[PDB]
């Protein structure tokens, strides 16, 4: 009905009140699959307490599929999907309907993960994590940004192509097509902003 | 526009040939082994206790783009000799002889091979000049050329000025580089084109095979002087009609912005009435670039 | 005398060299835990284009075949739908054998091994005190056709190829397999069934 709060360590705990809603739109769907059975009080009095630790839970859940996934893995990795591995965990940061980065604290936390991750990752002769495929509408999420301005950025060459399409024909945007490395590197260097 | 139209090339190589020296004899070529495994596997390295391998090319350059091979159309022969003789006077000749020069100096012609322990560029030409730069691992394409060095680049940049713009000057160079190698470091020569690979090699007098590189694929790297394009220069590309870029699998003139060589031809006519009340725009050179490297422009 | 069990791949992307590769590593996990056993790999698939999309395993011991069929790393492959898993049963009396011998010799194809060997060569001079004057070979070489298996290193920071070749059986001595189930060129005898037969059972 409000928010009122003061010594918000969480971050559940600031904010406007649609992201407070969004936020736990996005929790119960992760976390509560069990069919609806309107414990609609009990059911969602946990996700506070959740969010508690997130600055160091949300890592660790990431984390834990990166070694499933890899442990898995039948091609090599620089043909593989970036799907194949993080379960769309990118498209859920729409569900909280703001774009900016220190607003949306969902999206802003993975983009944390992901840019350690390649960071620790440097290429070399084979292939690792890092290398994976984006598609256009992904590299869109994590830029902040409509997809239109991702086909403006590859067509002023800010950024290579890896797949070569036959002729006669278009990539759409659900085809899956750029380097992780090659989009976080570019982010860190020309999209910065004030928020 | 008019339906026949052409230049012939201003600028070539022959190609390069790998070798290196005994005692017994000045010319040993490097060779190439191959297992049938058809379909076969191959290899090329410096072989043990040769401490340094030379590579060889020659130059011909000529004043060929002051007139048009063939054109169906007195109007438009009118306009085509008056306007490269309009810029001629101003200079730029300078310009693109500067562009050209400076990458015969820096060695990129050697493409994936550049990774020495110190390279060696030496250049004759018919004039009687000679150019030395001790060590070609240190010049880029942004910058300013330590001392003695730059001089060099001034003093050739005239001689080629002059093979670009006068005719009955037949001026040739002969570039001879050294590459100072490791302990057997593996040589990247041209590969064959087929429908595993193949490496190309040339015969030689005696009948022994040498490895090689391409005419064109010396040239390409020559000519790779267009940074004319969105204010912001980058590395240069290829000249190329359509601004052609295939690192990145794009093309930077791509004929929807109007900036591609087609499109410019057609200016001309305002182009001379510019160069008259002259400062040169990126827009000439660019069309000056490409009549160097001719081809057809025809079908208009 | 003999048992066996297979596995088929499921998925039709699937890269056979890159797969192929962690059940030999799982293989020879499994050795060094109980050093005196034998077990062989065969390719029951196996092409002359193309290495195939099966693998099989064959020992003597049935009581031991069943253990490494209980491997975690196989339940968890099938159990995601990506494995398609035999039972255990005897080795069919009619048939022929195979060796599938691996040829290290193919390396000195390869730039980098005849820089090793060199290096190598030069410094082992010194105990002579003769000055280091090597003698290379002609330019012309003949092999038999190979296909790859990518392989890891074992707790290092590498990564390389083995080359296997496929060999006709012709009976002598006495046994014994290598480290991944491989035979070898000399001093490592054995030899498996070449079952492309009765495959219909995957």
């Amino acid at each position: 009905y409000g928010c009122s709060f003061e010594s918000s360590n969480p971050l559940l705990a600031i904010g406007s009140l649609s992201a407070r809603f969004g936020a736990l739109y996005w929790y119960q769907q992760r976390y509560l699959s069990d069919h609806e059975a309107v414990r609609d009080d009990r059911a969602l009095t946990k996700a506070i307490g959740h969010f508690t630790a997130w600055p160091d839970a949300f890592w660790r859940e990431l984390q834990q599929m990166v070694d499933d996934a890899l442990v898995r893995q039948t091609k090599p990795l620089n043909h593989t999907d970036f799907v194949d591995v993080f379960g769309s965990v990118v498209a859920d940061c729409r569900q909280i309907p703001m774009r900016n980065t220190g607003q949306n604290f969902i999206l802003k936390n993975l983009i944390g993960f992901l840019t350690d991750l390649v960071a620790r990752h440097p290429q070399c002769r084979v292939a690792n994590v890092g290398d994976l495929l984006l598609s256009a509408v992904d590299a869109a999420t994590l830029l902040s940004t409509s997809v239109e301005q991702v086909r403006r950025l590859h067509h002023e060459g800010f950024l290579p192509l890896s797949i070569r399409p036959a002729s006669r024909n278009t990539v759409s945007p659900h085809r899956a097509v750029f380097h992780l490395r090659h989009v976080v590197e570019l982010r860190q260097a020309r999209m910065q902003s004030h928020h | 526009l008019c339906t026949h139209l052409s230049y012939s090339r201003s600028l070539s190589p022959g190609k390069a040939v790998f070798f290196y020296k005994t005692a017994e004899s000045d010319f040993v070529p490097l060779r190439i082994e191959v297992a049938k495994i058809p379909q076969t596997i191959e290899a090329c390295y410096v072989p043990p206790n040769v401490d340094e391998l030379y590579c060889r090319f020659s130059l011909r350059v000529e004043a060929n783009s002051m007139r048009p091979y063939v054109c169906s159309n007195p109007d438009v022969l009118r306009v085509m000799i008056g306007l490269a003789q309009a810029y001629q006077r101003l200079g730029g000749y300078n310009e693109l002889a500067r562009r050209y020069s400076a990458n015969v100096l820096r060695g990129i012609w050697l493409w994936r091979n550049q990774y020495t322990q110190g390279t060696k560029i030496e250049i004759k030409t018919s004039l009687g000049s000679t150019y030395h730069i001790p060590d070609a691992r240190r010049l880029s394409w942004s910058g300013d050329w330590p001392e003695l060095e730059q001089k060099q680049l001034e003093q050739l940049t005239s001689e080629m000025a002059k093979a670009l713009s006068q005719p009955d000057i037949f001026w040739f160079a002969d570039v001879t580089a050294s590459l100072k190698t490791g302990f057997c470091q593996e040589i990247f020569p041209s590969q064959k084109f087929t429908e595993s690979r193949q490496l190309a090699t040339v015969e030689c007098s005696d009948g022994q095979l040498a490895a090689c590189i391409n005419p064109q694929k010396i040239g390409a790297a020559l000519q790779k002087i267009d940074d004319w394009w969105a204010n912001d220069a980058d590395l240069p590309l290829r000249v190329h009609e359509y601004g052609a870029n295939h690192e990145a699998l794009t093309a930077l003139r791509h004929p929807a912005t109007g900036q591609d060589f087609y499109h410019l031809l057609t200016k001309a006519e305002q182009f001379v009435t510019v160069l008259e009340s002259s400062e040169l725009p990126g827009e000439v050179h660019y069309l000056m670039a490409v009549l160097v490297k001719g081809g057809l422009f025809q079908k208009g | 005398n003999r048992y066996f069990f297979a596995i088929r791949y499921l998925s039709d992307d699937v890269d056979c060299g890159l797969l192929a590769g962690r059940c030999i590593s799982i293989l020879h996990g499994f050795r060094q835990a109980h050093p005196g056993i034998q077990i062989g790999v065969a390719f029951p698939e196996w092409s002359d284009r193309d290495l195939g999309r099966s693998i099989a395993f064959v020992s003597t011991n049935k009581s031991l075949l069943e253990r490494f069929r209980e491997r975690s790393y196989f339940q968890v492959m099938q159990a995601d739908n990506f494995f398609a898993l035999s039972l255990v049963l005897e080795v069919p009396d009619t048939c022929q054998n195979v060796r599938f011998i691996r040829n290290q010799n193919l390396a000195k194809l390869f730039v980098g091994e005849r820089r090793r060997r060199l290096a190598r060569a030069k410094r082992r001079a010194k105990a002579r005190g003769e000055a280091f004057q090597p003698h290379m070979p002609d330019e012309t070489k003949v092999v038999g056709v190979f296909h790859s298996v990518f392989m890891q290193s074992a707790s290092s920071g590498q990564s390389y190829i083995l080359h296997i070749q496929k060999h006709r059986y012709e009976r002598s001595e006495d046994s014994g397999y290598s480290s991944y189930g491989l035979a070898s060129n000399d001093l490592y005898t054995g030899y498996v069934p070449d079952l492309g037969a009765i495959f219909s059972t995957l």
